[PDB]
């Protein structure tokens, strides 16, 4: 084990949090535009939710990075 | 006791049949300001300003502020002169127990006695001994707020009973139960525990809270209990502001004394000149900085705990 | 007691905090635009509810990561 | 060594701090929008205030995980 | 002679500074909006004003954490 | 030793500096709004001065914890 | 020996997280404008999808860099 | 009381005073911009603008006094 | 060999900061470009060029990563 | 000398740099406004020059603190 | 002391990355200006191109100084 | 102890760079306003040159700090 | 030893990096404004040239700082 487990812990933590904030600003702009549209059209819900769900795959990227490294420990 | 109601009058009236909230702030506000300031020298120059203001008073004609276009008060000006008298003796006594004002005059010789420095009058509080005593002083500050919170809840319960407005009275009872429970639990857990004595009373306070809540079942204001905890915790600023002011005054006197010493035989004149100039300007800033805090506290906590923003009389 | 445990605690805390930051920066824009809509319409209120509730999975995901790191602790 | 608990403490402090600031960056924009909407509206303020008090559970999560990780001591 | 005390200091410093930053971020926007609302109305006075007082509980949280970690000393 | 005191100093300095920054930006926005309102009015100025001189609770709490840390000598 | 694997892993984490930040920052504005466009159009969804599928190559670079790093591990 | 502690408390001074100066500049930017925008056509109300812009300097003086006292620890 | 981890984190933040720079660049230019698209199908290809242009920055970052990998 | 001198140097540099950049952004906004105003006016140059002069007191503070923290020799 | 090369590398890497970020924001704004100019004119494209190819001399400075400091090794 | 010299080099570099960033962020808005005004006027360029040249004192202060630190070196 | 030149190289790199960043910050705004003017004008081109080429001072100073520190190396 040793301290290197702590170092990989902080590494995955900062990776996933930084990805989370990127996804957050993405969802900010996307949700603003989406509600502005959906207040009138109420039919573009599918494409709006698709746009919203797109960066969450990028979050899953950090998920699998954390997964493989905690498998390594 | 009369003039302060004019200060209260700047806000709206309350609904008739309710409690007249004036008389508390005559004894409380100059108290709080005295707790803040301790700068008896500012009180001296302030008394000179009051002499000038009374010069206007005998010059009864009301001035207009040039910049702000504000016609004078003169009757209300005299009311000010009274409340200024109140706050000035409070300033005087608190500075007396804080006996160093302008800063700590005892640098060169024993102006005051300390356990470290010999002097004439053994003083009680310094800014160095507060390395230990600040904890106790902050505890006193907390007790000061809990006193007025208890007064406010008692008055609110009494008016709820009088109005036959029992719902608000019941909500206040819940506030009491939750408040005493969380207060005693925090005091035990943060400080010395002593679980053999107080655990029962914490449990009883929590039980009172939950019983009042369940009788008042309908989706009530547990977040507002959290906010009222914020309200009681908010009044801590009283210690910090005065501590900062005293620290600054001590720095100014240290500067003046160092200029008196290290600058030869002639350093006293320039040291006192610079110290006076800096002192007057920092007081010009910090007086208006400090004045509005206790009245803000009284406003927001007292009149939110009380609750009167309805029908405005 | 071990030095690495402080590291893993730091990493967990920073991860969940940056996730919280992303959640907040999303919520700002999306709630502003949504309430701007609902103030006049008030009928798309459920749609606004769905829009605001959707991006919240990031922080619970982060705290799940924190939980499994405490499990490794 | 005993130096472990200081590091976990700084982890708690940083985590709850930036959770609070993400809360604030949400609250500023959404509160400004809501108070403008109610200055227009004067009636929808109940839903406005529940929108304001909605997202704050994130700092509760941060403080509770900090609590349990401290109680690990 | 443990070195953890300075770590305690820097941790509580980060906590309180981050809390202050977030609450000031809230206060700026909400205060500007309140200035507008009161300047146009003066009858939205207390209603706008309480929103300014809302974020202080975020400060007192991190203050409480700072105090308990200080009391651990 | 004694480097713990230097760590005390850096922690309190960063704390009070962050509080100063947040207060400063809040003052920036509120002051801009207030000076515009007064430049139009000149009769509503006292309330604006109040709004300017509200948020100093942050920095005074910063100095509070700072001198606590200093007295921990 | 030791003291290095955690360092290379935190390097991977910071690289991938920063790539995530940049990609999300791009996606925010470009997707919001694309949502506005497609809501006004309902016919230009293909080019909107094209513009959304642009940034992810940065995250791809970051993750392949992490892959070669933990391969050299 | 130490070897490196003097420079450590020094970087503490730097942190505090620099962040305070930055915050004061942040305030002064917006307030001075709005004030000069008004006084461009006003030419009379420079007084209220200056009494606005002077008051943030308390935020400076807090940091500088804290640095000064921790240096006076010496 | 702590130097390996050191140079690893170094190239990591180098390429990451490059990613941020290109991210903000593409953010602004693509945000303008999509609004242009609605009638600028004539200028569509040019919009592709201007969007594609800032990639030289991240390929410089990749070059730095590769030369660090060769050094290690 | 000693390493403590280098710590002194980095602290002084940090202070002066932060002060310089705060003055820079302040001067940026106020000078943009002043340049516009004097562009139309040509007569109120005294106000603009004194307004650009006033923030320089902060880097004057930086001057003095750097000098006194150099005076240890 | 073979650990010299590691901090050598991190210094040059952060240098070139930060220069890259500066060019990133520079080309962001100037490209927005260029396409805004394109929206009404055909002939100005080469002019806008030379404007946006101006600022890269700083990143070429960063990479060349990085190369020549690597040459020390 | 040449590591002291490395420390003072780091301090000098960070000082001059932060001052450079401050004068750049000044020059952004200052140059924007000035070039707009001189496009309007074409004759007021001398005042524009003065207002752009004013913030040089910051980098002057940084470089003289560097010079005096080298002189102590 | 090598730590000495490693620290000085770190300082060089960071300094030139944020000098470049400040240049990008200034250049983005000034170039946007100049392009906006010259697109309609196409006559003040030399003035546009000088306003764009003015800010090289900070990078040339940083380059000289790097050179003198390398001469110390």
């Amino acid at each position: 084990g040793g301290l290197d487990r702590g170092l990989i812990a902080v590494g995955m933590g900062l990776a996933v949090g930084l990805a989370a904030l990127g996804t957050g600003v993405a969802q900010a702009r996307i949700g603003a535009a989406g509600v502005g549209a959906i207040a009138e059209d109420r039919s573009n819900f599918g494409t709006a939710l698709i746009f919203l769900l797109l960066p969450e795959t990028l979050v899953i990227f950090g998920l699998l990075i954390a997964f493989i490294l905690n498998g390594r420990l | 006791a009369k003039p302060f109601e004019l200060l209260v009058s700047f806000l709206n009236t309350p609904k008739y049949g309710t409690f007249d909230p004036t008389p508390v702030v005559p004894v409380f506000f100059p108290f709080w300001f005295g707790m803040i300031v301790g700068d008896i020298g500012y009180a001296l120059l302030f008394y000179l300003v009051g002499r000038w203001l009374s010069g206007y008073v005998k010059r009864n004609e009301p001035l207009v502020i040039d910049l702000f276009a504000l016609k004078l008060k003169p009757q209300v000006i005299g009311k000010l002169v009274h409340i200024l008298n109140w706050m000035v003796f409070w300033t005087v006594v608190w500075g007396v127990i804080y006996g160093e004002f302008f800063g700590t005059f005892l640098e060169h010789l024993g102006v005051f006695g300390t356990p470290e420095h010999p002097g004439l009058i053994p003083i009680l509080i310094h800014r160095i001994d507060t390395a230990k005593t600040a904890n106790l002083l902050i505890l006193l500050s907390v007790a000061f707020g809990v006193v007025l919170v208890f007064f406010g809840l008692a008055l609110r319960a009494y008016l709820g009973l009088k109005h036959r407005h029992m719902a608000h009275f019941w909500e206040g009872v819940g506030y009491l139960g939750g408040l005493v429970g969380v207060l005693a639990l925090a005091a035990s857990y943060l400080g010395n525990l002593q679980a053999g004595w107080l655990q029962g009373l914490m449990y009883l306070g929590f039980g009172v809270f939950l019983l009042a809540v369940l009788m008042s079942r309908i989706w009530l204001m547990i977040p507002e209990i959290f906010t009222q905890a914020g309200h009681i915790l908010s009044h801590i600023r009283i210690y910090a502001v005065g501590a900062a002011g005293g620290i600054l005054a001590g720095l100014l006197t240290d500067v003046g004394f160092a200029l008196a010493e290290r600058l030869g035989l002639l350093g006293v004149l320039l040291g006192l000149l610079v110290a006076g100039v800096l002192h007057l300007l920092i007081l010009l800033l910090t007086t208006l900085g400090h004045m509005l805090q206790p009245i803000r506290l009284l406003w927001v906590e007292f009149f939110t705990k009380f609750g009167f923003y309805e029908e405005n009389g």
